Parts: C-alpha cells; sequence; structure tokens
C-alpha cells in the first residue's frame, strides 16, 4: 500500500497514466489491501481518470462512482463522473453531478464551465450565460472560458434565429463580434474555432438584411488587421476592401462573410468546404460569376482532398446548376448515394429537373420524398408550384396552405406563396367585408408579409402585394411607410439606368400612394 | 427633387462611409 | 472538427492543461447525438 | 400544469357579481358589485366550510370592480397588509388588515393616502408593486378614464405607524385624442403595460417614466372592436401576454419586452381563424415558473397554454352544480337566464403553501370567480 501509493503518486505526476492505472487494478485485484482500500479512494480514482484519457469515458464511470462511495467528499471523482456522464449523452446527469460538486467547493471554476456547456447542451442558454460570464469575470486569461462563452453566445443566436427572435439574435451576434475582438486584439490567440463561430455570427447579417446596417464595421477591421490560389479569382482583399466605393451594405457583409474563411487531410477538407460555402452564399446573393468561379474551385479542391462527404457533393451541385445540368445531376445523386437519410438532396434534384422543364420527373421525386420526409414544407412548395405550372388552382392553394402551416415562419418563400396565392384568390371574387373566414386570411397574409420584409426587405411585388392588402385591411399607416419605401426603390432604379420604361409603373404607385393619402 | 419626377414633369452606403472614416 | 480537450495532472487530478485536437435526431442512431430542445423529451 | 382537482367552493357568496380576485399568504379577497369585500382564510382545517372562516366589510355603496392586496415583513417583526379596491364612482380606496390576538378576527382600518387634489379623478385599474430588489419601496400604479397612468411611492413608516403616497409622475396616453386606459401591469424589472381600448398598448421605463414601445394587436381597422382587457408580464423572462377582443371572439398574443416584436398567437379549432375563445378572454394568469398560462373565457371555460409551444394543454369546465352545498346552487339569474356554463371574470394563480386544506401542502393553487356568484378553489395533482 505504502510502497504502492509512492510508485503510484510518482508515476500520477510524471504524468504517464497507463502505469499508474495498471498499478492501482494490480493492488486492488490482488485482494490482499482489504483493510485500508475502505478509508482512501485514491486507486479507483486514479484507474477512473486513466481510463478518462483514453476516451473510453464509458469504462470510468463504475470506477467513479465506486471512489465515490468509498469517499463522498472527492471533488476530483465527482467532476471525473460528470465529465464522463457527458461524453455518454447523459446530460442532465452530468448536470446534477456539477451541481453537487460546485456545492461541494464554490471556489472550483472548471466545474461550473462544464456546467455551462452541458446547461448550453440542453438549451438552458441563461444560466448558462450567467455562470460563463462570472467565470470569465474571475479569470480573464483563460483562453477556453472566453472562447465558450463565445460559443454558447452564438448557439443562443442562433436557436433565437430558429424560434423567430429576430431581434435579439442580431444584438446577442454583435455584443459575439465585440467579444471576438477583444480576444484577438488582447490575448492574442488564434484558433480556427474562434473563426468559424465569427463566420457563423456574420451569417445572421446577410440573413436578416432589414437590421444589415448595424454591422460593426470599426470591430471588423481591426479583427482582419491583427492577424492565393482562390485570390485570383474572387480579388477579395482587406486593402481593397477599405479603398473601396460604390459599394452596397449588402455586398460588404458578404465581403467580411468571406474573410473569415480564408483568414483560419480532414482540416484541410473542411477548411476549403468553408470557404467554398461562404463563396457560394456570395455567389446567390449578389449573382456575379467570379463568386461561382472561386465556389466552383474551392469545391473541387475539398474533393481533391476527402471526397468522402455528402456536403461537398451537394455545394458542388448546387454551384453548377446553370452551367451543366448533368454534372448536377451526377453531384446529387453521389451525395444521395453517400447519405441517404438527407432528404435534401431529392429537392435539390426536384428543383434541378424542374428548371430544365422536365415536370414528370420532378413529380416522381417530390412523391419519394413526401413519402420520406412528411414534415417538412418544401415537398409540398414544390408539389404546388407544378399543380399551378399544370393549371389546377383548388390543389395548389390548399398544397400552399400545407407548406405555410408546416414552415412555421421559418420559411421566406413558403410566406411570399401564401401572400400571392391569398391575394389571386381574393382579388375579383365578389366577397363583402363581412366574411370572417376571408378578413381571417388577410389577416395571416400581412402578418406573413411583415415577416417576410424583415429578412428580405425591398422588394417590390412582395412591396405591391403588401400594399395591397394592407389597402383592404385598412392599415393606412403601415402602407404609407411601405409606398415611400417603394417610390424611392422605384426613384434609385430608374436614376442608374436612365430608362423611361418603367414610367408605366410609376403612375400606378403614384396613384395607389395617392389612394393611401 | 428627383430625376424621374423631373422627366415625368417634363413629359406632361452607410457601411462604406463609416468605413473610409474609421481609416 | 476540432474540439478541446483536458489532461489532468498528478494524484487527485486537476485540470492542468487543455489542447487542440481534431448528427441530429434524423440522421443518427446514436446516443452522442444532438439534442433538439423543442420537440417533447418524455414522448 | 395537467390535472387539476377541485379542493372548496362558496356558492351564493356575494349578492352581486364578484368582478375581480386576489390572494395573499394568509387569505384570498373578493369584490363585488354589492359593495363588500371579504376575506376568505387560507389555512382551513379539514371538515371546515369555507363560509365558516369569511370576514365581510362594505366599502362602497355603488360597488367594486378591481381589488388588489400587498403583503410584506417591513421590519424585523412589523407586518402590514393593506388592500386597494376601486369603485364604479371612481374611487380609490385603502385598508389594513389586522387580526385580533385572542378572538383572531380580522379588523379593517381605513387609511387616507390621497391628498384632495389627487381625489377629483377617476380611477379604473389599479396595481400593486412590492418591492423585488430593483428598489427598496413599494408601487401603486393606476389608471384614469383620460388615458393617464400615475405611479405612486409607499411609506409605510415617517417604528412608528405613519403611512403616506408619494406621487413619483405621470404617463400620458401616446395618441391625440386619448382614449380610455383598461388595463396596467408593472414588473419586477421596472417596466409599465398599459392597455388602451382601441388596441394599442403602450411601455414606458419605470425610473425616468418615458415611453419606449407602441405596438398595435388589432387584427383589422376595419371597425372599432378590439379593445384590450388583459395584459400580463411573466414573472423571469421577458414577455408580455395580450388579451384582446376581435369582433365577437378572444385572442391572445404573446410579445417579448426586450426588443417589443410579435412572436405569436394562442389559437385552438372552435365552431376559422386564430381565436383562443369562443366569447371573450377576461383575464390572464402565469404560474410561480412562468411555463403555463392561464386564460378565463366569457364561454365558460378555464383553459391552460404551454407558453414555449403555444399550444394548449387542457381545458377545465365550469358547472353550477359543481357547489358541494346544494342549497347554494344558483341555477338561474334573476331573469331565470340559465347559468348551467357561467362565463369567468377572474382567475388568479396561488404560490405552494399559500392554500392549504385537502392535500394542497407542497403544490401550487388556482382560484377563480364565475357568473353564478361563486369563488373556487383548486389544487394541481402531485407535488413539487
Amino acid at each position: 500500500y505504502t510502497a504502492a501509493k509512492y510508485i503510484t503518486e510518482t508515476y500520477a505526476s510524471k504524468p504517464n497514466w497507463q502505469a499508474a492505472s495498471s498499478i492501482a487494478s494490480r493492488l486492488i485485484k490482488g485482494e490482499k489491501a482489504k483493510a485500508e482500500l475502505r478509508s482512501n479512494n485514491w486507486p479507483f480514482r486514479v484507474v477512473g481518470i486513466a481510463h478518462l484519457e483514453k476516451q473510453e469515458e464509458s469504462d470510468s464511470i463504475e470506477w467513479f462512482q465506486s471512489a465515490l462511495r468509498v469517499d463522498p467528499n472527492d471533488v476530483e471523482s465527482w467532476v471525473g463522473l460528470g465529465q464522463a456522464y457527458h461524453a455518454c449523452g447523459r446530460i442532465e446527469a452530468s448536470i446534477k453531478v456539477f451541481d453537487k460538486a460546485i456545492q461541494l467547493r464554490p471556489s472550483h471554476t472548471f466545474a461550473q464551465y462544464f456546467k455551462a456547456i452541458s446547461l448550453c447542451d440542453v438549451g438552458e442558454y441563461l444560466e448558462s450565460l450567467d455562470i460563463l460570464e462570472k467565470v470569465c469575470q474571475e479569470a480573464a486569461t483563460e483562453e477556453s472560458f472566453q472562447i465558450g462563452l463565445v460559443e454558447v453566445l452564438m448557439r443562443c443566436s442562433l436557436d433565437l434565429y430558429s424560434q423567430g427572435f429576430l431581434l435579439k439574435s442580431v444584438s446577442i451576434a454583435k455584443d459575439t463580434i465585440e467579444r471576438i475582438k477583444i480576444i484577438i486584439s488582447e490575448l492574442k490567440c488564434e484558433n480556427q474555432q474562434v473563426w468559424i463561430y465569427l463566420s457563423q455570427v456574420l451569417r445572421l447579417f446577410i440573413w436578416i438584411e432589414s437590421k444589415v446596417d448595424t454591422l460593426p464595421v470599426e470591430s471588423l477591421v481591426s479583427i482582419f488587421e491583427n492577424s492565393e490560389e482562390i485570390d485570383s479569382v474572387d480579388n477579395i482583399k482587406i486593402d481593397t476592401l477599405l479603398d473601396s466605393t460604390t459599394d452596397d451594405n449588402v455586398s460588404i457583409a458578404c465581403k467580411f462573410l468571406i474573410l473569415a474563411s480564408k483568414y483560419s487531410g480532414t482540416v484541410r477538407a473542411s477548411y476549403w468546404y468553408n470557404i467554398g460555402i461562404s463563396e457560394l452564399t456570395a455567389f446567390i446573393t449578389l449573382k456575379e460569376p467570379q463568386y461561382r468561379d472561386a465556389a466552383i474551385f474551392a469545391f473541387k479542391k475539398s474533393i481533391q482532398l476527402q471526397s468522402n462527404t455528402s456536403e461537398t457533393w451537394i455545394g458542388l451541385g448546387i454551384a453548377t446548376m446553370d452551367i451543366n445540368f448533368r454534372v448536377s445531376q451526377h453531384c446529387f445523386i453521389k451525395a444521395t448515394a453517400l447519405e441517404p437519410k438527407a432528404t435534401n438532396t431529392w429537392f435539390n434534384l426536384a428543383m434541378l429537373g424542374l428548371k430544365k422543364k422536365d415536370t414528370e420527373f420532378a413529380q416522381q421525386v417530390l412523391n419519394k420524398l413526401q413519402s420520406l420526409a412528411p414534415q417538412d414544407s418544401s415537398p409540398w412548395l414544390g408539389m404546388a408550384l407544378i399543380l399551378e405550372e399544370q393549371g389546377d388552382i383548388i390543389g395548389s392553394s390548399k398544397l400552399f396552405a400545407h407548406s405555410f402551416i408546416l414552415s412555421n415562419g421559418r420559411s421566406k418563400a413558403a410566406q411570399f406563396m401564401y401572400a400571392k396565392n391569398v391575394l389571386e384568390n381574393h382579388i375579383n371574387n365578389g366577397d363583402d367585408e363581412r366574411d370572417i373566414e376571408t378578413v381571417e386570411k388577410l389577416t395571416t397574409a400581412s402578418i406573413a408579409l411583415e415577416q417576410f420584409f424583415k429578412k428580405s426587405p425591398d422588394s417590390q411585388f412582395a412591396l405591391q402585394c403588401a400594399l395591397l392588402t394592407l389597402e383592404r385591411l385598412h392599415h393606412y399607416e403601415n402602407a404609407n411607410e411601405l409606398a415611400n419605401r417603394l417610390i424611392g426603390i422605384l426613384e434609385k432604379k430608374f436614376e442608374k439606368t436612365q430608362d423611361e420604361r418603367e414610367l408605366f409603373n410609376f403612375a400606378i404607385i403614384k396613384g395607389q400612394f395617392a389612394r393611401i393619402h | 427633387m428627383s430625376l424621374l419626377e423631373q422627366l415625368a414633369r417634363k413629359r406632361i452606403v452607410s457601411l462604406s462611409l463609416k468605413l473610409s472614416a474609421l481609416k | 472538427r476540432t474540439s478541446y480537450q483536458f489532461k489532468r495532472t498528478g494524484l487527485e487530478g486537476k485540470i492542468s492543461g487543455y489542447k487542440e485536437e481534431v448528427a441530429n435526431a434524423s440522421n443518427s442512431l446514436s446516443i452522442t447525438r444532438s439534442i433538439n430542445h423543442n420537440q417533447n423529451s418524455v414522448r | 400544469s395537467k390535472v387539476f382537482i377541485a379542493t372548496a367552493n362558496a356558492g351564493k357568496a356575494h349578492d352581486a357579481d364578484i368582478f375581480s380576485v386576489s390572494a395573499c399568504n394568509s387569505f384570498t379577497v373578493s369584490c363585488s358589485g354589492d359593495g363588500y369585500l371579504k376575506v376568505w382564510d387560507n389555512k382551513l382545517l379539514d371538515n371546515e366550510n369555507p363560509k365558516d372562516k369569511s370576514y365581510s366589510h362594505f366599502v362602497h355603496k355603488s360597488g367594486l370592480h378591481h381589488v388588489d392586496v400587498l403583503q410584506a415583513i417591513e421590519r424585523d417583526a412589523f407586518e402590514l397588509c393593506l388592500v386597494a379596491t376601486t369603485s364604479f364612482s371612481g374611487d380609490l380606496l385603502f385598508y389594513r388588515i389586522t387580526r385580533e390576538d385572542e378572538t383572531k378576527k380580522v379588523i379593517f382600518e381605513k387609511l387616507d393616502l390621497l391628498d384632495s387634489d389627487m381625489k377629483k379623478h377617476s380611477f379604473w385599474a389599479l396595481k400593486w408593486g412590492a418591492s423585488n430588489d430593483r428598489l427598496l419601496s413599494h408601487r401603486l400604479v393606476a389608471t384614469d378614464v383620460k388615458g393617464t397612468t400615475y405611479i405612486w411611492k409607499f411609506h409605510p413608516f415617517a417604528l412608528n405607524w405613519s403611512p403616506t403616497l408619494e406621487l413619483q409622475g405621470t404617463v400620458e396616453s401616446p395618441m391625440t385624442p386619448s382614449q380610455f386606459a383598461t388595463s396596467v401591469d408593472i414588473s419586477e424589472r421596472g417596466l409599465i403595460a398599459t392597455g388602451f381600448n382601441n388596441g394599442t398598448v403602450q411601455i414606458s421605463e419605470l425610473s425616468t417614466l418615458r415611453p419606449l414601445y407602441n405596438f398595435e394587436s388589432q387584427h383589422s381597422m376595419i371597425n372599432n372592436s378590439n379593445s384590450i382587457r388583459s395584459v400580463k408580464f411573466s414573472p423571469q423572462g421577458s414577455l408580455l401576454a395580450i388579451a384582446h377582443d376581435s369582433n365577437s371572439f378572444g385572442c391572445i398574443t404573446l410579445y417579448e419586452t426586450e426588443f417589443g416584436e410579435r412572436i405569436g398567437s394562442l389559437s385552438v379549432p372552435t365552431h376559422l381563424g386564430e381565436f383562443a375563445h369562443s366569447s371573450w378572454v377576461m383575464s390572464l394568469s402565469f404560474n410561480d415558473s412562468g411555463e403555463t398560462l392561464c386564460s378565463a373565457g366569457w364561454d365558460g371555460k378555464l383553459r391552460f397554454w404551454d407558453v414555449k409551444t403555444k399550444e394548449r394543454i387542457t381545458t377545465l369546465n365550469m358547472h353550477c352544480d359543481d357547489i358541494e352545498i346544494e342549497e347554494d346552487i344558483l341555477a338561474v339569474d334573476e331573469h331565470g337566464d340559465s347559468l348551467a356554463e357561467p362565463g369567468v371574470f377572474d382567475v388568479k394563480f396561488l404560490k405552494k403553501g399559500w392554500r392549504s386544506g385537502m392535500g394542497a401542502d407542497l403544490n401550487e393553487s388556482l382560484c377563480c370567480v364565475c357568473l353564478d356568484r361563486s369563488i373556487r378553489w383548486f389544487r394541481e395533482a402531485g407535488g413539487k
């Protein structure tokens, strides 16, 4: 025992845990240390810890539980048991264990950080944020605590975005960007995780475009000023960014999005895939060929790195939708073969088939997708579009309504098509204002358009539809602002090309604006 | 005054500015 | 694909240092898949 | 909150409509249109009629329609309990509730806290703001028929008993001309919300008394319906529930108070559209954890909603035959009209341990007043 303890503590401080585990196991199994082992729990603790750095987490649970039964006051045994429970998908048990360990030793620091991570995993952002803020206040030198705080901030912002809290998501994104700027400026610590977090945060400003002017362009400059194959295509550089003119807010947002991907073979494949995804987002948002070329180049390199992931094939198929349909078809087939449980590839193939005006193939694939994922709102949208193209009107309306109900506000296209269909079905139908169903449909369409304008404003067709709906709903105060924005957009559009065909819509907009007054 | 309005009568950003100022 | 790992030191293992080392409900059958808080955790 | 079991009730408790109800740790307070104020002891024993442990006091001949009670331990041993009511004539009255040493009977003492110039107004709604670490002094907020919101500070001592109300300021209506302020609430974080008869809610800061938000909950402005009946803050979260009319329907809308954006609405299929109740929603109430919301409907039902998922949980039906003592059952009103499904005027959640009796010791309770002139108590099954 005494000699065994000496050897164990000598090997534990090397550190070298395999030998310590072997010695503890041969001491326990010897059955000659009966009386001594009922007062101390160091051998079981060493065995559990050694299993813990071996990443065989489930094997150390029993050892930590035995060591805790022997001594219920071991804080490190509780911490090890909780960190083992977390890796086994036992998050609530780990939360309770971390609470117990904190209760024994309130000054313990890593326990609070682990508890905050677990609370974030189960979806308790307020308590975890408070814990991590207090921990970072107590000791700001630790890099892991700051990275964890940024991680929790980003996850909370994304969860709020998915839940429909679009106004606090941008505020939490700004807080995350400020924290990242603080980290890079003061700690001078760089890692791939923080740049991935920044890129995830930057998508919130592009997605919520009505709040894009709030982007902290001052902190981002210092973030990109305190740290070549693809540079010749996109030509996106910090110097070119600074010395630029006649550039819109959204374009600057997308160019900022494509700098964290370039400032960070599995790791290299992920790096190039991230750059390609950012460039694909920029190409979809701005519609310029050089972004498409850069995205294809990055996707090709990432495929040449691993070629065993579905997402790279989906991205390659998306980036080559118009240049060639056979290439997109092959990419989508390969992606589906790689991961058969993903329902997005079938929808992408359906959209590709619809873009080539092949209705039967799209109908067949959408029937299969509906059999596969009935709860998603995209197959219903595709079927509604197909039936609208064919000529059926009642079924198209029913499918649009079902898609809108299933979307639960998470789809812009569902809202737009539902509003357009409702307006089309009730524009010259000869109905009165005493019908509850029609007024409720108009109210739902107005609410859907209000939600739509928060993500993609300055859309002429949606603005006109909303103006008509608000005129029907007697909401003359919102229609004034909407018509002012529409008039401004039309004036800006017609003051650049210097055309004259826009005078026809100008008169109609002026007449509607006069009706609103 | 607007160019389109003038033509009709005859026939009858933030992020960039802040970026330049900061630099 | 990168994460954090904790390496305790000495007897009565306490966290000493960290190193930078190299799936949803509808995709994986693993117990370690991500938990979605929108759905019921009981039914 | 899934299973609710009735524990006690008292039919024909008042002589007229019971318009509001409030509770404290020691008792439950009811106000009626007959001008009385009844105090019901919360610590009942087994086999005890609720009306046996009840005390009543006459306030105003014109009747009362709002009531709120404030109970706190102001010093090491001093305890004060205050009841504030407003009448149909528009008077604001304050009463101090104390108990005898031997008989343990409740004594009513009238207080004079408003000055002569303050007595010229007609108040409608009121709400006690207790100390919740936001500021050391209790708060009282009220609205008038002109649309103005008033804020006071209550000072019990000047231990010497000498109550005094100090006016902080007023907040005016956001629109010209002014409208009727129908409801008011105050949160623990220091926020004030006011509802108006046109469907507009205004939020102002407690410290500086300036407006923050002005959001409009009207489905459509074709007609002049859709007034606001109840506004309630979440006990811990940044959430505000609005109960508003929709041309003979009842609607509930949820907002978040950090930025003032619309979150969603609660609705169920009823004999289409987005409506929460068949007739109207008259009251709202949050539980202690702020995860369940209870809406009292004019149709005669209590509906419980899940805040996060915005889905209904369970429904409680009210009948005139639920009264234990059959001699207290009021089947028909003074005009012979049926009361088999009487509408609910007010609903209140009681904290754990407030109401004791038949198994209600370790779980949350609930109280409601209905159109049959009855007061009813429920308890949540299980424990916590």
